[PDB]
RNA sequence: UUGGAAUACAGAGAAGAUUAGCAUGGCCCCUGCGCAAGGAUGA
RNA sequence: AAGGUAAGUAU
RNA sequence: AGCUUUGCGCAGUGGCAGUAUCGUAGCCAAUGAGGUCUAUCCGAGGCGCGAUUUGCUAAUUGAAAACUUCCCAAUA
């Protein structure tokens, strides 16, 4: 299929959550904050 | 349902009578009768007759 | 009334000279 | 005026390849295009001095079934840059031209 | 939700673009966490199903692959480079930089028309091609 | 018929186009070929 | 400031 | 032995061949397809999907519409 497998989707979502801390992580530090 | 790939148009290899029959059945014969030419001079209709 | 043939210069695809021949 | 073409006349199923890049067309390209096991022909018209091909080549095969298969197998897909076009070779020899001229009366 | 394939390594994107045949490789540079880039990724996902036959979309992260940031001057969000047929195409749409679309398309149909025009131009062999819709103005009024 | 001459190249489509006719195929009437087969007549 | 790089072809 | 009924394939003519038609590796099937006329009922597939062979040759546009040598000084 065109879309990536489930593992790749999970990794991408985890990376997005780790980077964008506005709606993920313990605290909302910044949009591009490495650590929330 | 992915859209078809827009390949470059290929003309008919050999114009056949059956192909001509389809051209006779479907085509722009009636549209060609109606001339879209417009005179350089002004027409009798108004500016926005439409 | 007579009129001879008219010649022309082959500037395109001519590697003989940079300037057009005369 | 083409003695080599007479030697190439052994294979009847001859196809005309067109839209060839000057550097794109090569013997390796013909070999990659030689899908059918029958012997191919990589001859393409080219300049006498510089060797710049005009974009027209002829591929001869002894199998008309392979001819028909390759007619739609390699239409529009080619390894190099310039996409390939395939046409039924309308090539004629001088004898055929004389015969046609004689028969043109009716 | 950004489920399109993404280049984990920079060299992987290079060989992925190199491994193309009769298809257009839309490499969308940027970051998924950006909001405008998120909108662009959503638009690309919407397009992907309809034009997967010849248009392949393959995202990449600037932080993950910074070696290509200086290659094509990747210093804006939402950048898109139609690297097709191993040749960076010249897509002109009434903008100063006619080789980079660095903002999310307002409508999906416009992007589909753009990508099919790019495919036609690439197949024709020309390295440049124009857009039916000029983007010098945003039609704000 | 000798001998050689043979940044640059080319440039908005040339990665050879556009339009059109006849036959065949397919379809189907009639007829023919190949052919299954019953029915009755006549010497 | 700009919204005004034709592409192609081997050197 | 002649003749006749009928169908397939082939041969010939004619005819239609974008409300014209097949393809289907899908799907309901003579064990009964599918009906709104007839529901102790009609009896054929229903309705999706995939679309409308090959060969001859002309003509047009364009500078060039692609079939395997130019030119130069004088001459044989």
């Amino acid at each position: 299929e065109v879309y990536a497998p489930g593992l790749d989707i999970e990794s991408s979502l985890k990376q997005l959550a780790e980077r964008r801390t506005d709606i993920f992580g313990v605290e909302e530090t910044a949009i591009g904050k490495k650590i929330g | 349902k992915p859209l078809p790939a827009p390949l470059d148009g290929q003309r008919k290899k050999r114009g056949g009578r059956r192909y001509r029959k389809m051209k006779e059945r479907l085509g722009l014969t009636e549209i060609r009768k109606q001339a879209n030419r417009m005179s350089f001079g002004e027409i009798e209709e108004d500016a926005y007759q439409e | 009334n007579v009129s001879q043939k008219r010649k022309y210069r082959q500037y395109m695809n001519r590697k003989g000279g940079f300037n057009r021949p005369l | 005026e083409d003695p080599s073409l007479l030697e190439w006349d052994a294979d009847d199923f001859r196809i005309f390849c067109g839209d060839l890049g000057n550097e794109v067309n090569d013997d390796i390209l013909a070999r990659a295009f030689s899908r059918f096991p029958s012997f191919l022909k990589a001859k393409v018209i080219r300049d006498k001095r510089t060797g710049k091909t005009k974009g027209y080549g002829f591929v001869s095969f002894k199998d008309p079934s392979d001819y028909v298969r390759a007619m739609r197998e390699m239409n529009g897909k080619y390894v190099g840059s310039r996409p390939i076009k395939l046409r039924k070779s309308m090539w004629k020899d001088r004898n055929l031209d004389v015969v046609r001229k004689k028969q043109k009366e009716k | 939700s950004y489920m399109l394939p993404h280049l984990h390594n920079g060299w992987q994107v290079d060989q992925a673009i190199l491994s193309e045949e009769d298809r257009v490789v839309v490499i969308r540079f940027g970051h998924d966490w950006d909001p405008t880039c998120m909108k662009m990724d959503e638009v690309l996902y919407s397009i992907a199903e309809k034009v997967k036959n010849f248009a392949v979309i393959y995202l990449v992260d600037i932080t993950e692959v910074p070696d290509f940031n200086k290659m094509y001057e990747l210093y804006d969000p939402c950048t898109v480079m139609f690297f097709f047929r191993n040749k960076h195409i010249m897509i002109d749409l009434g903008t100063g930089n006619n080789n980079k679309i660095n903002w999310a398309m307002e409508d999906k149909q416009e992007m589909v028309d753009i990508i099919e025009t790019v495919y036609r131009g690439a197949r024709k062999g020309r390295g440049l091609v124009v857009s039916p819709k000029d983007y010098s103005t945003k039609y704000r009024y």
